[PDB]
């Protein structure tokens, strides 16, 4: 232990010295200081301290400077070689304990940053407690190796970020202000009687702000763009949406909302208000962000951080290659009498091993299933079945416990782990029947639930899932105690600097001067916040604590939350899963037919018949009563499609043969469209062309696009791909249902019924829990009253296991559980008015549902789909499973000129000026200037905001004009040094054509004065500057591998791209013929709704990354109750103002399975993609 | 209550210039019209409160007699400041200032206390 | 709610007829109290002449002979926000052709600010006795006869043609 070449003063061999050394490695010193700083984090968890304890912080205080003195004492002062100094975490121990030692006294106003910085006695652990400095030392080295990656990303939003900023301008300013202006009383501010427009424009009370909503409505002078009310015009008045951070108008602004699109939080709300400010056009700028900021870029971080950790964990594998027993012999063994003895073995060959097993997993099964069937409303003969059953289940368990205990001595039976488990749950099973009276404590009846997992003795993928749950806490205990570590102390900080902001700034945030939902005053809901940001929602509080304590802490804080908080759960997540890893006629007329068939021309024909007909969809839509043409031209080909589909399959029946046709699945498909479209055809032929399910088969026809399928061979491939790795993901897919209906039922327990309300909707408040706390007394306030006083309940509630899944699933997908867990927090009893946060701590059901049945279900899913995908790849000799043939040649052909290229080095003209020239231009200095100039002008295009003064207007203005005049000489300058030779380069055409196309730009600006006035084309022409700033990632060299990478995996992003756009499209029909006329209520508004091809495709594009999927399926769930069954709808016969919840649920819920599925294998093909390149 | 800070104890000269301020932190920066200031005055701890000085939408002074035209109110609500001086001070002055202050948005309603003496 | 469709401009003699007009509010939410006139003249007369005006709860016709007792109201029903404006004649006569142009009034409410707006649609409808079915169907039905032909006609001359070139090529062996 000793081991001391250190020979300082206060010799090595003196007895204080050789006492403090001994007491110092003496591991009781290790556990008292354990203990203490557990105390510690407990009391700086403690909100506002009590005096009584202020001592006790003293106390503590004390403690760490006794280990400062020890420390010292044993190899102090610096100047020793291997002293404390030398080892980092001591510099900490110093800075803390010299920081209490200033705060205990004066020091300077800032409270709250000194209080703050007690933070570092929770940081100790990471340094005592033994492993945690290697934990931290990989997550160190993970993000050294994620540089480039960091690189790229910053150019990249910034690109994207100039762009958003000269498109959308300003527009997120956009109000509807009131136009016909008043002026006979337009009061000034000050009493004057007089009209300022700067005080006009900015008058609150002005604006829109549609009856609900916070925000004033955005509006918009476009087409296409958000509609004004009558009376309104559409000028930019005001403050911008949410407090004033969303926002295009300045760079800063910009590059927020577009890292809030990277991570997709919230991205919605930002998606519909710019959106509706500058019209649904600009659709085409999200699609372009969202898959290439939020998915390329995202997936190429997480494949980064994988390679790197996999290059670790192989590094890190590959280096290393009798008193008690007396006690227990007697009352353990309970062999003493001869009977006993004989009842012993007679009752374990009355176990009956081979048929044990099937009786109790029989049994368990069963159990599970009655557990499932759980109401609100019970009829009391149900609620005895449920009670006698559990009675009948728990007797067989205690029977087969006690039976086993007799049949093998207690000694062996607790010897094994699934015996102390089934003690477990015995034990908590015979408390309840005992204690059948006890008050609340619910959760106690739930743990039943456990003896599901006894069938993981049976299930080998059960097992899995045990395995990644206990190598969680066991061989990576130590990395998720990091996680836990620093989800605490980010906690404390929260709580230690924004709590009291919180409390003083409640009328900031909230409207009705109370504490927001989710704020950081308390230390339960600090936790809750930062857990949320480990979920992603980070952007809807960050907003609320910049506005009460300041925008600087508040970015810096989420930020760190952020990188720090995703780094180690993204860390866990890998490490959870690589621990898991390791005459003569017919004859003649079919040959003939079959020629014909196989003819290309004729396949591309039957492409653009297929296309024709499925397009001729997209006009059946609101907008049909006008366009009468329109409809009597597509009706009329309707006929001639089916005619051509008959005949199509008529000949191919001829050409193949009927078993030939009838056992491929593609032909099923095909004659099942062609013979339903044929059904509908007859029907409407004859008189019975309406009245029955005729009607609803019409809509069936949205399935004519799956011959796309059969026909497109990409589309196919893909679906190929995924239907054979199906019965993979089947198992799986079990487990999770499995656990998620253990954790359903568990919900059901604890909150079926508890969400009901009692809103008054003309004031639409929901009645505090004094004036009504009964469902009785709301029956009460009904009788006396009209129907302006309800009882709704949440519409995604947990009543039934199978509003169990839609909730939990809405829960797992972190969108639409918000509300979930408000109703939850709130409830209190099953009849009983809910009450504001009454129940606080059921938030921890949903934490755990999060962590486990969200978390590692996602871990196990994504590892065997993992598995599942080398496997494939390893079948066809590695080869892609997401191209075609010629695809695959495309492929081999990048793979071949992607290497080194000996290129012409161009040798100099024989003349002694172009011998010059050819130095100015080929000199790196040449280069290095041209970098630096676009650098500049990069900075002088992010320093464009709205608002800005005129005259920084003009001084852009003339900037951006020697800028191009620059650009525009060095080009000519090359030109005239060799144009034939430097037309030969790409990156010299890029040059050439952004150089032009801004010359284009600056002559239109000087010339605008013309018949063709468009401002639009203007702000794109002036996008067109932007291209010049991409030439930085030439002299680049990862950026340009990994763009090459991009560039090398698109095929296979095509076809994907491909089917996800063909399922849009099924599902937008679908939308069009079914939730086309539903209440505008929550996320379905005058626009972003189902009326219209153009604003399905918009509302399924904003679903396929399950962005506020909650508000589509919403207003479909309603019922007439809360609806209108017979609304007039002018200017259309139909009838109805909402749609049926059954089929609401099965649209919404089986697309989030497919896009899941879809957008997974984009992942896959990208992640995979990025490892094979080295 | 509120948060404002106040000198705790302030010693003045006979008849010199005293100047006793409540300067306070809130949120919501301080408007003119729905924002409301007052200022009360006690001869001594245990006696009568008296009012002598209101700030409702506008400056409102009650001109007592103890504080005819000796209490000015030079300030800076905006600025967080709604001190007081008071020139000529006269040994029974000596009591307590409160400050009563109302940030309108807010309602964390608060008070003061400031305690002047003066020497012989 | 916005389906802004024309009404029809043939009406059929002796049978009833829908006069369809749509003003269509720009958002929806806004609630409004809208009443209507309709301005009426024949063909070959004199300016327009006021016939029915809806206000929010009955219709009132004017004393006309040429509407009296044969038009009714197909508006929306009882809601004080028509959105819907149709008038329903029944028993068309020759009479009733020429100018139509609904006068819609609305007054819609917001927060504190009342507004006072007017749209006038012009619709012209003519009166026939045989339903002159319109052009669009019926070249629309010639085109899908044609095609179906063509098509039918393309592939039997392709099946013919590969039929005879490929009994020609196994007569050779
Ligand atoms: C934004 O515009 C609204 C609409 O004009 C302003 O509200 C108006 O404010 C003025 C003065 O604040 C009110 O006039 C006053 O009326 C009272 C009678 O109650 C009279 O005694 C006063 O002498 C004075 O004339 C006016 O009634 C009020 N109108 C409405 C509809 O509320 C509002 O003040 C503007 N916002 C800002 C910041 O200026
Ligand atoms: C509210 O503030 C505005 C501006 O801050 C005040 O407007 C000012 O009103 C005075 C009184 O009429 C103006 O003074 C005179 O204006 C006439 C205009 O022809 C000029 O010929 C005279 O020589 C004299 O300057 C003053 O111009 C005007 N503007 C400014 C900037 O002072 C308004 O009076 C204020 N209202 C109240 C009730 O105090
Ligand atoms: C939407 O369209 C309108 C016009 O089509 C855009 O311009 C707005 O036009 C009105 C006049 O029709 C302007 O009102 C006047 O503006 C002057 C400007 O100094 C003001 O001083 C006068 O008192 C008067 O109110 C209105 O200001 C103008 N809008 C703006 C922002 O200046 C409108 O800008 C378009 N909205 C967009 C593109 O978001
Ligand atoms: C649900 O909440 C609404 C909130 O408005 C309650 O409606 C309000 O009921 C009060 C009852 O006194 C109405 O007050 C009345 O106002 C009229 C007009 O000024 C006055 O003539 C009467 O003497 C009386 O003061 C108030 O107008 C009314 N508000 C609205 C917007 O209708 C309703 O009572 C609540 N229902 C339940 C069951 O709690
Ligand atoms: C929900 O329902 C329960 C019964 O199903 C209600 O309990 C009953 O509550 C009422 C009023 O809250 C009680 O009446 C009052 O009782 C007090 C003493 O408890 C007495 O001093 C008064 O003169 C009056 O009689 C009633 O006694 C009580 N039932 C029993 C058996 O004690 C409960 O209040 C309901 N929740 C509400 C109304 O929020
Ligand atoms: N990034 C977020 N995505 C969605 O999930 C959260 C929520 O559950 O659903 C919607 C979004 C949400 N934030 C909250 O703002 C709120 O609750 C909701 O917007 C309103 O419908
Ligand atoms: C204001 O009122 C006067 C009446 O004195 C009228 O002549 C004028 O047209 C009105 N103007 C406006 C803008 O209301
Ligand atoms: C609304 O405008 C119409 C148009 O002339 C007018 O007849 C009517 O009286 C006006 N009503 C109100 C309340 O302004």
């Amino acid at each position: 232990f000793s081991a001391t070449p250190a020979l300082y003063i206060l010799s090595p061999f003196n007895l204080i010295r050789r006492i403090a050394i001994k007491i110092l490695i003496h591991s009781v010193f290790s556990m008292i200081i354990m203990c203490t700083i557990l105390t510690n984090c407990v009391f700086m968890t403690f909100s506002n301290p009590p005096d009584w304890s202020k001592n006790v912080e003293y106390t503590f205080t004390g403690i760490y400077t006794f280990e400062s003195l020890v420390k010292i004492i044993a190899r102090g002062f610096c100047i020793d070689g291997f002293t404390f100094l030398r080892d980092p975490w001591n510099w900490l121990d110093f800075s803390v304990i010299m920081m209490a030692y200033i705060t205990e006294f004066v020091n300077l106003g800032n409270v709250s940053a000194l209080r703050t910085f007690r933070v570092l006695r929770a940081l100790k652990t990471i340094s005592v407690i033994p492993g945690l400095k290697t934990i931290v030392g990989a997550l160190i080295q993970s993000v050294k190796k994620l540089s480039d990656v960091m690189i790229l990303t910053v150019f990249c939003l910034s690109v994207f970020a100039l762009i958003g900023l000269q498109l959308f301008m300003g527009n997120l300013r956009n109000k509807c202000v009131v136009w016909p202006i008043n002026f006979n009383e337009s009061y000034l501010e000050n009493g004057t009687k007089g009209f300022d427009w700067e005080e006009y424009i900015n008058n609150k009370t002005n604006f829109y702000t549609v009856p609900g909503m916070l925000e004033p409505l955005l509006c918009g002078n476009s087409s296409d763009a958000g509609q004004c009310p009558e009376g309104y015009q559409c000028m930019k008045a005001g403050r911008n949406p949410n407090y004033g951070y969303t926002s295009f108008d300045t760079f800063s602004w910009a590059f927020l909302a577009l890292f809030r699109l990277m991570t997709q939080d919230y991205w919605e709300n930002l998606y519909q208000l710019t959106l509706r400010a500058a019209g649904k056009t600009y659709m085409i700028f999200f699609v372009l962000v969202i898959f290439v900021g939020s998915f390329y870029l995202v997936n190429l971080i997480l494949a980064v951080v994988a390679m790197a950790y996999e290059e670790q964990n192989q590094a890190t594998l590959e280096e290393a290659e009798p008193c008690w027993y007396k006690f227990a012999n007697t009352f353990l063994i309970w062999e003493c009498h001869p009977y006993w003895i004989k009842l012993k073995e007679i009752v374990n060959l009355i176990v009956m091993d081979p048929f044990v097993d099937l009786a109790i997993t029989i049994c368990i099964v069963l159990n599970t299933l009655f557990m499932a069937m759980e109401h609100h409303p019970m009829t009391p003969q149900f609620e005895h079945v449920l009670a006698v059953g559990n009675l009948v289940f728990t007797g067989i368990f205690t029977a087969e416990m006690f039976l086993k205990l007799i049949a093998m001595d207690p000694y062996y039976y607790f010897q094994e782990g699934w015996n102390i488990f089934d003690g477990f749950i015995v034990s908590l099973s015979l408390m309840e029947l005992s204690l059948a009276d006890v008050e609340g404590l619910s959760v106690l009846r739930s743990f039943r639930l456990l003896r599901v997992f006894k069938l993981a003795k049976s299930w080998p993928t059960l097992n899995m899932l045990i395995k990644i749950i206990g190598n969680s806490v066991g061989a990576l205990g130590n990395l998720t105690l990091v996680l836990a570590i620093i989800v605490f102390i980010f906690a404390v900080v929260g709580m230690q600097l924004f709590g009291k902001s919180y409390k003083e700034c409640v009328c900031k945030i909230n409207q009705d001067c109370e504490l927001p939902r989710w704020h950081m005053h308390d230390f339960f809901h600090s936790f809750l916040i930062v857990f949320r940001v480990l979920c992603g929602e980070w952007i809807e509080t960050m907003w609320d604590c910049m506005e009460v304590a300041g925008q600087a802490m508040c970015l810096i804080v989420f930020m760190m939350v952020m990188v720090i908080g995703n780094l180690v759960v993204l860390n866990l997540f890998l490490a959870l899963l690589l621990s898991s890893f390791s005459g003569k006629s017919w004859w003649i007329l079919r040959k003939t037919c079959f020629l014909i068939v196989e003819h290309n021309w004729f396949e591309t024909f039957i492409i653009f018949m297929i296309l024709l007909s499925s397009g001729a969809l997209a006009f059946e839509d609101i907008y049909i009563e006008q366009r009468k043409t329109i409809r009597t031209i597509l009706e009329y080909a309707d006929k001639v499609f089916t005619y051509i589909f008959i005949l199509e399959m008529l000949l191919k029946w001829t050409a193949y043969g009927f078993v030939k046709f009838f056992t491929n699945a593609w032909c099923w498909l095909d004659f099942l469209i062609v013979a339903v479209s044929l059904v509908s055809l007859i029907a409407n032929a004859l008189g019975y062309s309406e009245l029955g399910a005729i009607k609803s088969l019409r809509t069936l026809r949205a399935l004519r696009p799956l011959r796309a399928l059969s026909r497109f061979e990409g589309m196919r491939v893909v679906v190929n791909a995924l239907v054979g790795a199906i019965p993979s993901i089947m198992n799986v897919l079990l487990v999770c249902l499995i656990f998620w209906l253990i954790f359903s039922i568990m919900g059901v327990n604890l909150f079926a019924g508890k969400y009901h309300y009692c809103f008054n909707e003309t004031s639409e408040i929901r009645f505090e829990i004094e004036d009504v706390n009964n469902k009785t007394e709301c029956e009460k306030l009904m009788e006396g009253n009209n129907t302006e006083i309800r009882w709704k309940n949440v519409k995604i509630n947990f009543d039934n296991v199978g509003a169990g899944y839609l909730a939990l699933l809405q829960v797992a997908t972190f969108k639409g559980w918000m509300d979930i867990m408000y109703a939850a927090v709130d409830s209190r009893k099953p009849d009983e008015q809910p009450k504001y946060e009454d129940n606080i701590y059921m938030y921890i059901y949903f934490v755990i549902f999060i962590i486990f049945g969200s978390f590692f279900t996602l871990n196990l899913f994504i590892g065997v789909i993992i598995d599942n995908f080398n496997q494939q790849k390893k079948k066809f000799g590695g080869q892609d499973i997401f191209m075609t043939e010629e695809q695959k040649k495309y492929y081999n052909a990048m793979k071949k000129l992607g290497s080194k290229k000996p290129q012409k080095p161009i040798p100099r003209p024989l003349n002694k000026i172009q011998g010059i020239v050819f130095d100015f231009v080929t000199q790196q200095a040449f280069d290095i200037v041209i970098m630096m100039l676009i650098c500049l002008n990069m900075v002088t295009m992010m320093v464009e905001t709205d608002t800005q003064s005129k005259q920084m207007e003009n001084i852009l203005y003339w900037i951006n004009l020697v800028f191009v005049i620059f650009f525009t000489c060095e080009c000519v300058l090359k030109m005239f040094a060799l144009r034939h030779y430097y037309f030969t380069i790409g990156w010299n055409i890029f040059d050439f054509v952004v150089v032009i196309l801004s010359i284009v730009g600056m002559f239109l600006a000087d010339i605008i004065e013309k018949y063709f006035v468009s401002p639009t084309l203007f702000r794109v022409i002036r996008l067109a500057r932007i291209g010049r700033i991409l030439r930085l990632i030439k002299g680049a060299k990862g950026i340009r591998t990994l763009l090459f990478a991009l560039m090398m995996s698109l095929p296979a992003l095509f076809n994907i791209g491909l089917l996800l756009f063909l399922v849009m499209f099924i599902f937008s029909i679908f939308g069009m013929s079914n939730f086309a006329y539903v209440k505008h209520e929550a996320g379905i508004d005058d626009m972003f709704n189902f009326e219209t091809f153009g604003n399905s495709m918009i509302c399924l594009f904003q679903i396929t990354t399950s962005a506020g999927w909650d508000g589509l399926l919403l207003p479909i769930l309603n019922r007439p109750p809360d609806c209108s069954l017979d609304k007039e709808h002018p200017g259309s016969g139909f009838k109805g103002d909402c749609g049926n919840p059954s089929v609401g649920i099965f649209f919404f819920v089986s697309y989030i399975i497919i896009s899941f599925l879809i957008v997974v294998n984009m992942y896959i093909a990208i992640i995979l993609e990025n490892f094979s390149v080295a | 209550s509120m948060e404002v800070t106040v000198p705790a104890t302030l010693n003045v000269l006979n008849g010199s210039d005293a100047r006793l301020p409540c300067t306070f932190n809130s949120c919501y920066t301080v408007n003119h019209k729905q924002f409301s200031l007052n200022w009360t005055y006690q001869e001594c701890n245990n006696c009568s409160e008296e009012m002598f000085l209101q700030f409702r939408m506008k400056i409102i002074n009650l001109k007592l007699e103890r504080f005819q035209d000796r209490v000015e109110f030079s300030g800076n609500p905006s600025k967080y400041d709604v001190s007081v001086m008071l020139r000529n001070v006269q040994p029974e002055d000596e009591g307590i200032y409160n400050c009563y202050i109302m940030n309108p948005p807010d309602r964390h309603r608060g008070h003061g206390k400031i305690h002047l003496q003066v020497l012989m | 709610g916005c389906v802004e469709v024309d009404s029809e401009t043939e009406a059929v003699y002796g049978m009833t007829f829908k006069i369809l007009c749509i003003s269509c509010k720009r958002r929806s939410e806004t609630n409004a109290e809208t009443f209507t006139e309709w301005t009426f003249r024949q063909k070959g007369t004199e300016e327009f002449v006021k016939i029915l005006r809806y206000e929010n709860e009955v219709l009132q016709l004017e004393e006309d002979e040429r509407f009296e007792g044969r038009v009714v109201w197909n508006g929306s029903r009882g809601t004080k926000d028509l959105q819907d404006l149709s008038i329903f004649i029944t028993n068309v006569t020759y009479n009733h052709s020429g100018d139509y142009e609904c006068h819609v009034y609305r007054l819609l409410f917001f927060e504190n600010y009342e507004h006072n707006t007017s749209v006038v649609k012009k619709i012209h409808i003519e009166v026939v006795d045989k339903a002159n079915r319109d052009m669009a169907s019926i070249v629309s039905e010639i085109m899908m006869y044609v095609l179906i032909v063509v098509l039918t006609i393309w592939l039997v001359a392709e099946m013919i043609y590969c039929y005879k070139k490929i009994a020609a090529a196994t007569e050779t062996a």
